[PDB]
């Protein structure tokens, strides 16, 4: 079983003498409004020995009991702050598939090393003190943290269309018509600059004897070389607390589970931030659908989300900031089709077509049948 | 005659068919060789998608014709 | 590869024009193109002219260009805002495809709407139920806007 081995690994990891907390308590007061600034001011000045003590967090002017909930809320706020693309540190891999990754443009700051070391320290603190963030990175990020080789298939998680194009280049013979050469054009703040994968790379075409090297160089540049300094600083900050001999007993999925807990899709947010076409919030089908979603397992909810929207990943701020294939599009439910037809989906429009069934049991059966071919999580 | 069908995975399948063979018969052959249900098979020849109830001769399929097997669209 | 390819496509379009659909950079920029499509004569949009805006992503040719309509068109597979649900630009895109192929595909779409993707379910239902009414509505819209 996956859970038993993961639990054994977690117990063995936390049983090591190199990850044992002390007895003294460290206070950490941060204003709720200015969480990021105070967090960076305090954390980025602590010492390694100090950070290994028990963590006690008190929001200013908010005195209360159950410090565990307070600490969890603080970590949630900090994770949604530092990893927010609007802060120009991380960025979604694609607008229609929200996967966080280190932003190449982040080098434009005068000193990104301090901020990325702070991010590494925050991740190490979350792992060390059994607290969960709520972000969802791409698998290549986790493979980089564990120092695993990155190959072509790893581009599938980052961007699907890019991987399909690379696979097409691999399979079909590349002709001279395609003006492809060893150079990548990157547009950074208006100005576009050229980066050469190999020396004098902008004057060499990709024949049938070189396309393998071209694919290797493109994959390495897209996944690794574009984020060397920033990820090196981040991993230094992370390994400042957690020795790398400890992280190297997991894989690209168990580390994700350890960092972000058991991933789940909230239903209250889903219901609050949806819209209907030809349907009203008081209609029987809508309330039956919401009840079914309420009493469903996380895997099946993820499968339905991927079937309807097109992906199982959500933006950093829930369903509110949900982007379609053209612009911001919220989860839409529409009355389309005949009774016998199964509930259909329009992925590029984030739309779900549920015909007006008669009984909730029939709705549940049809909805479960119509999503079986889709795999979630 | 003989025809070739190339999938989206790059796989090439050789089928012993006839110009008078129906699209349903060729889809049944593809299902036998690969297990893909005929309803899920999307065959394209010369830019035209083969439809059930017709024949290869309706699509001007000739000796050693090359077809493309694609999957269903989403939206 | 993101600029030499674009220059090659522009040069190819500058040698053998389709004589119906035209494309070209707007002002002085190689990542924002304007395109003009003539209404096909065998479709209810006959006699009309339509404008498209094409944005080439920096990952070109590995990622498809974003094409958006500008003039309103009464079509089942074209949304009101101007988006196009076309497979060649969404999922079945390969580096071999050029920009002229996209224009030809769109000019073919303007004649044979695909009912399997009811981007506008009301209009798609009208098309599948009353073809004559749908054609009349499309011609009225083309007269009102495209002209």
């Amino acid at each position: 079983s996956h859970m038993d081995e993961y639990q054994r690994k977690i117990a063995y990891m936390y049983d090591r003498p190199e990850m044992a907390v002390n007895d003294a308590q460290l206070q950490l007061k941060v204003s709720r409004a200015t969480t990021f600034e105070d967090a960076y001011d305090i954390i980025s000045k602590l010492s390694v020995s100090d950070m290994k003590k028990k963590l006690l967090i008190r929001f200013r002017n908010e005195d209360g009991l159950d410090y565990g909930g307070v600490s969890r809320e603080f970590f949630y706020i900090l994770s949604h702050a530092i990893f927010n693309p609007g802060y120009s540190l991380f960025e979604y891999a694609t607008d229609d598939n929200y996967g966080l990754q280190i932003s190449p443009l982040s080098s434009v700051n005068p000193d990104f090393r301090s901020y990325f070391r702070f991010v590494g320290r925050v991740m190490g603190l979350a792992i060390y003190h059994r607290r969960y963030l709520d972000v969802q990175f791409v698998l290549p990020f986790y493979k980089r943290i564990l120092q695993k080789p990155l190959c072509l298939e790893d581009v599938k998680d980052v961007d699907e269309v890019y991987y399909e194009s690379l696979k097409w280049i691999k399979n079909n013979d590349v002709d001279e018509s395609l003006c492809l050469n060893f150079s990548v054009e990157e547009n950074r703040f208006g100005e576009s600059v050229t980066v050469d994968l190999i020396p004098n790379g902008r004057n060499i075409a990709v024949n049938n004897q070189n396309k393998m090297n071209y694919l290797k160089a493109l994959t390495e540049h897209k996944l690794v070389t574009s984020t060397e300094e920033q990820f090196n600083a981040l991993k230094g900050g992370l390994n400042e607390l957690i020795p790398d001999s400890v992280l190297q007993i997991f894989n690209e999925n168990e580390l994700d589970t350890l960092l972000n807990g058991k991933r789940d899709i909230d239903v209250q947010d889903w219901k609050r931030f949806t819209d209907y076409r030809s349907y009203t919030e008081t209609d029987d089908i809508v309330i039956w659908f919401w009840e079914l979603l309420s009493e469903w397992s996380p895997e099946k909810k993820a499968k339905l989300l991927q079937f309807a929207t097109g992906t199982s990943r959500l933006p950093l701020s829930g369903f509110k900031d949900m982007h379609g294939s053209d612009g911001p599009r919220k989860f839409t439910i529409e009355k389309v089709g005949h009774i016998s037809q199964l509930p259909k989906a329009h992925t590029c429009f984030n739309r779900l077509d549920i015909p007006p069934y008669n009984s909730k049991e029939e709705l549940e059966q049809k909805l479960t049948i119509a999503i079986q071919e889709t795999a979630g999580f | 005659m003989q025809i070739f069908v190339k999938t989206l995975t790059g796989k090439t399948i050789t089928l012993e068919v006839e110009s008078s063979d129906t699209i349903d018969n060729v889809k049944s052959k593809i299902q036998d060789k690969e297990g893909i249900p005929p309803d899920q098979q999307r065959l394209i020849f010369a830019g035209k998608q083969l439809e059930d109830g017709r024949t290869l001769s309706d699509y001007n399929i000739q000796k050693e014709s090359t077809l493309h097997l694609v999957l269903r669209l989403r939206g | 590869m993101a600029l030499k390819r674009i220059n090659r496509e522009l040069a190819d379009l500058g040698k053998d024009p389709p004589s119906s659909s035209s494309a070209g950079p707007v002002g002085d920029d190689l990542f924002h193109w304007q395109a003009t499509i003539m209404g096909p004569a065998d479709s209810p949009y006959a006699g009309g002219v339509f404008f498209l805006s094409i944005h080439f992503p920096t990952d070109y040719p590995f990622k498809p260009p974003k094409v958006n309509f500008t003039t309103r068109i009464y079509h089942p597979n074209i949304n009101s805002n101007g988006s196009i649900c076309l497979d060649i630009l969404r999922d079945q895109w390969s580096p071999a495809l050029t920009i002229s192929k996209v224009l030809l595909s769109i000019s073919s779409l303007l004649t044979d709407p695909n009912p399997d993707d009811p981007l506008v379910p009301e209009i798609a239902h009208v098309y599948k139920t009353d073809r004559s009414r749908y054609e009349l509505s499309a011609r009225e819209w083309t007269r009102k806007y495209a002209i």
